[PDB]
C-alpha cells in the first residue's frame, strides 16, 4: 500500500520502510565495510567480525542476545561481500522492538573480550573449511586476488596464517572506523518509518570518514593456478568489467546474458546459451560453463567460468573465448539481444519478488546511490542498451587485460599466452 | 563431498547486486553468488 | 697419484674412479631423474622415492639394509635436484663391497610394498615441513614454478594434496623409466676402476629411453606471491639465464659474482658487492641481498634475491634492479671483472677441495657432457669471458621477461609493472 | 625458528653445478643450494 520512504540525515545515513500487509518484519543495518577495507596487516578482520555477532556487548551479554532472539523465534544474519556488510534481523511483527535493541547492541556496542574473541578464533577455520568445499569459492577468491592488486583483491575468508592472530583491538578498530553513520543504511520491511527514524536518530550517530582502512581501486591482470588431484578443473577468465550502476556496466550485464548459462530448466539444456552451444559443439559430452559477471563501485569483472575435465580444459576454455570473440567481431543479431534483455528483466524482478530479496536490493541501492530507484525505472535502463553497445562491451573483454584462475589437474589449461 | 560426474553441473556465479555473498547467521550458514 | 678414469659403455652409462691415498672411499650412482621428470599426475613421486631408500628390496630387507650399513659405520645419502638424483654411499676402504651390494639393491631391486610405502607416506609431510622452515626453500620453489610452465617448474617437495596418494605402482614406474642405463653415472673416490667396471657391467644394464615422464624445456614469465605475518620479506627476481655448460652461461656466472653477495668474511660486510653497495646506500640499516644464478640443461635462471623489511621491500628491490641495469647500460670497468673471475675460480676450487665435493662435481659432469673436464681447463673457460660479454649478458636480464616470487607482508613489494 | 633481526642475514642461493640440492640420508638430513 505505502511505498518505501528513504531519508538521508545530517550524518548521511539512509533509512527506508514499507509497512507491508503480512506477518513478518525484517530490519537490516547495512554498514559499508567490505573485505576491501583491510590492509596487509588487517586482512581477515571482517571475517572474524562477521562470525563474532553473538558476543557480549555493552547492553546485552552473549547469553541474553542468543537466548533472547531464540525466545521469540528470531534470526540474526550477518552477511558480507567485498564491498558491503549487511546485518539482517528477522522476527515477528510484535517483537521487532526486542529484536531491534539487539541489532543495536551487536553493532554499536560490541565489547570484544580477550577471552571471548579468543575462543572464537578456531571458528574461522571451521567456517573457512566449509566454504572452501565448493571449488567456486576458492577459484572465485583466487580470481579477485589475481585480478586486483590492493583492495578488492582481498578475500572474504581469513588467510590461514592469520586465524588465531586476529586481535581484539583489531575488531574494535574495524568497527570504529567502518561501522559509522555516513556508511550506514537502515532498511525495514515491516516497520514504521516515523518510529524507525526516531530510533535511527537516537542510536546511529557516530563519526568516521571513509578509507581509514585504505580505500582505492585498481585492476591488474594476473593468473592464480591451483593444482589438485580432482578429475574436474574449474577456471575463470575475466577482464575489467564496467563499474557499478553505470551504462557500460549495464551493457555488460545484457551481454552477459546473451552468453550467460544459468539453466532456467531442471535437467534441461540451454538452447539460448551461445557459450554453451559453441563450447558444446567443440566439446565432449560431460562439461558445464557459464558467463561470469561482477560489478563493484570502482571496478568490475566480466568474463566466463568453465568446468571441464583434465584433457578438455583448454578446448572448452578457448571454445568459450572464441565465441565471445565472435560477438566482439560484430556478429550479433537483434533477435538474441531482446531475448537476453527479457531474460535479465525477468530475473531482476524475481530477485526482488521476496522479502529477503527486496530488503537486500533496497539497502544495496542505499549504499550506492543514496535513494531507492523503483523497478520500472530499473527496467527502463536495461532496455536502453543498444544491440551494438553489447558488441562494443564485448569488444572490450577480448581487448582488455586478461586475468584467470583455475583449479585441478592443470596439464591442459591455457595460460595467458595460450589464448 | 558430492560427486560431479554428469551433465547436471550447473554452477557458475553471477547475480545482480550481490556477487559472492557469504552469510554467517546465528542459526543457519552458507555461500552464494 | 692416478687421475680419474671415465668409460662410456654400450649402454651409455659413465663410470669413474680415483684410487686415493686416504682411508675413506665413497661410491655414488647418479641417476638422471630430477623433479622435472614428473607430470601433473606424477608430481611428488621423486620426493617419496628419495625418502624410501631403506625399504625392502629384492636381495636385502629394510632391516638388513639399515643394520647392515650401521654394522660398518657407513652412510647412505640420496640427494636430488630438479635435474638429477645422486645416490651417495660412504664407508671404510675394507667395506665397500658390503656397501656396494646395498647400493645395488636399493637402486635396481626396489620392492615397494603397499604396506611399507604406506607407512612412509607421513614422512613426506614431516620432511616437507622441516625444509619449508627456511623462506629460501618456499620462495626458491615458488620461483621455479612461476618462471617455468611445465617441467622445471615442478618442485622438489611433494605437493600437499598428493602426500598419501603416492602409489606403489608410481614408484615402480618412476624407477623403471628413469633409473636406467643411459641416464646413469657410477663414480668412485677410492675404488678400483677395473673392479668398478666389472660390477657396473654386471648390475647396471637396464633399458629405458628418455622422456617417458615428458621431457622438454620452456620459460614463462610469472609471479607467485605468498603473504605472511613475518616482519621480513623475501623476493626473487629472475630472467632466463643461459644454459648449462655453455659460453653465455659461463658469462652469467662471472657477471653473477660482480654483484654476487655471498660474504667471504664472518661478521664482515662486502666492499666488493656492487648490489650490496648500491642497495645499501638507498637502503636502511638492517637488510641483506644476493645475486641468484641457476643453470640447468635446457634453460637457466639469473637474477637476484632480496631480504628486506615490510616497508623497504620495494626500495631494496628496485635499488638492486637499478644497479644491475647500470652494468647493462655498459658501465663496468675492467678491474671489477678480474676480481670477480678470481673470486669464481677460487670458489670452484674450494668446491672441489673435498671428497664429497669432488664426487659431486665428477658425477655432475658425467651426466651433462659424458666425461670429466679437469679443473685447469675449467679455469681457462671462465677466464675467456670478455669484460663486455658480462655487460652483454646483463643487458639480457634487463631485457628479458621478468619472473618474481616473494613472501611476507607484501604491501611494499613491486609487481611486474612496478619495475 | 631462529630470529633474523640483525646485519647477520647472509642467506641467498647460488652454487656451481648444484642449485637447491635437497638431501635425505638414512642418518642426517638437509637443504642447501
Amino acid at each position: 500500500p505505502q511505498d518505501l520512504e528513504f531519508t538521508r540525515l545530517p550524518n548521511g545515513l539512509v533509512i527506508a520502510s514499507l509497512e507491508n500487509y503480512a506477518p513478518a518484519s525484517r530490519i537490516g543495518l547495512f554498514i559499508k565495510a567490505g573485505s576491501r577495507y583491510e590492509n596487509s596487516n588487517n586482512l581477515g578482520t571482517s571475517h572474524l567480525l562477521r562470525l563474532a555477532s553473538s558476543l557480549t556487548t555493552k547492553g546485552a551479554s552473549s547469553f541474553k542476545i542468543t537466548r533472547g532472539i531464540e525466545a521469540v523465534g528470531g534470526k540474526l544474519s550477518v552477511t558480507s561481500t567485498r564491498e558491503n556488510m549487511a546485518y539482517t534481523v528477522e522476527c515477528l511483527r510484535d517483537d521487532v522492538d526486542i529484536l531491534m535493541e539487539f541489532l543495536l547492541n551487536v553493532t554499536t556496542a560490541p565489547e570484544f573480550r580477550r577471552w571471548e574473541v579468543a575462543a572464537l578464533q578456531p571458528q574461522l577455520r571451521i567456517d573457512k573449511a566449509v566454504a572452501l568445499q565448493n571449488p567456486q569459492a576458492h577459484v572465485i577468491e583466487n580470481l579477485h586476488a589475481a585480478a586486483y592488486r590492493n583492495a578488492l583483491a582481498n578475500s572474504l575468508y581469513c588467510p590461514d596464517y592469520r586465524i588465531g592472530k586476529v586481535t581484539p583491538v583489531e575488531l574494535h578498530d574495524y568497527v570504529q572506523n567502518h561501522f559509522t553513520s555516513a556508511r550506514m543504511a537502515l532498511i525495514g520491511l515491516g516497520v514504521s518509518h516515523p518510529v524507525l527514524k526516531q530510533v535511527a536518530e537516537q542510536f546511529l550517530n557516530i563519526r568516521g570518514g571513509l578509507g581509514l582502512s585504505g580505500a582505492k581501486a585498481k585492476y591488474h591482470g594476473g593468473e592464480i593456478r591451483e593444482q589438485n588431484g580432482d578429475s574436474l578443473v574449474h577456471a575463470a577468465l575475466v577482464a575489467e568489467s564496467a563499474a557499478i550502476g553505470s551504462a557500460e556496466a549495464n551493457a555488460f550485464s545484457v551481454l552477459q546474458h546473451v552468453l550467460g548459462a544459468g539453466p532456467h530448466v531442471k535437467r534441461g539444456s540451454n538452447a539460448t546459451s551461445s557459450l554453451y552451444q559453441a563450447v558444446a559443439k567443440g566439446v565432449h559430452q560431460p562439461f558445464d560453463v557459464s558467463a561470469f559477471n561482477a560489478s563493484y563501485s570502482d571496478s568490475g569483472l566480466f568474463g566466463f567460468y568453465t568446468i571441464s575435465q583434465a584433457a578438455s580444459a583448454g578446448d572448452v576454455i578457448k571454445a568459450a573465448y572464441n565465441q565471445v570473440k565472435t560477438i566482439a567481431q560484430g556478429n550479433l543479431s537483434n533477435p538474441d539481444v531482446q531475448a537476453a534483455k527479457n531474460k535479465l528483466k525477468a530475473g531482476y524482478l524475481m530477485s526482488v519478488e521476496s522479502s529477503e530479496g527486496f530488503l537486500d536490493e533496497v539497502g544495496s541501492q542505499a549504499l550506492a546511490a543514496g535513494s531507492y530507484t523503483p523497478p520500472s525505472t530499473v527496467l527502463q535502463q536495461i532496455d536502453a542498451v543498444a544491440d551494438a553497445d553489447v558488441i562494443n562491451a564485448a569488444k572490450k573483454f577480448v581487448s582488455g587485460r586478461k586475468s584467470m584462475a583455475a583449479s585441478g589437474n592443470l596439464g591442459h589449461t591455457p595460460f595467458i599466452d595460450e589464448l | 563431498k558430492r560427486s560431479v560426474l554428469c551433465r547436471e553441473s550447473l554452477r557458475g556465479q553471477a547475480a545482480g547486486r550481490p556477487l559472492v555473498a557469504s552469510v554467517s547467521l546465528n542459526v543457519p550458514a552458507s555461500v552464494r553468488y
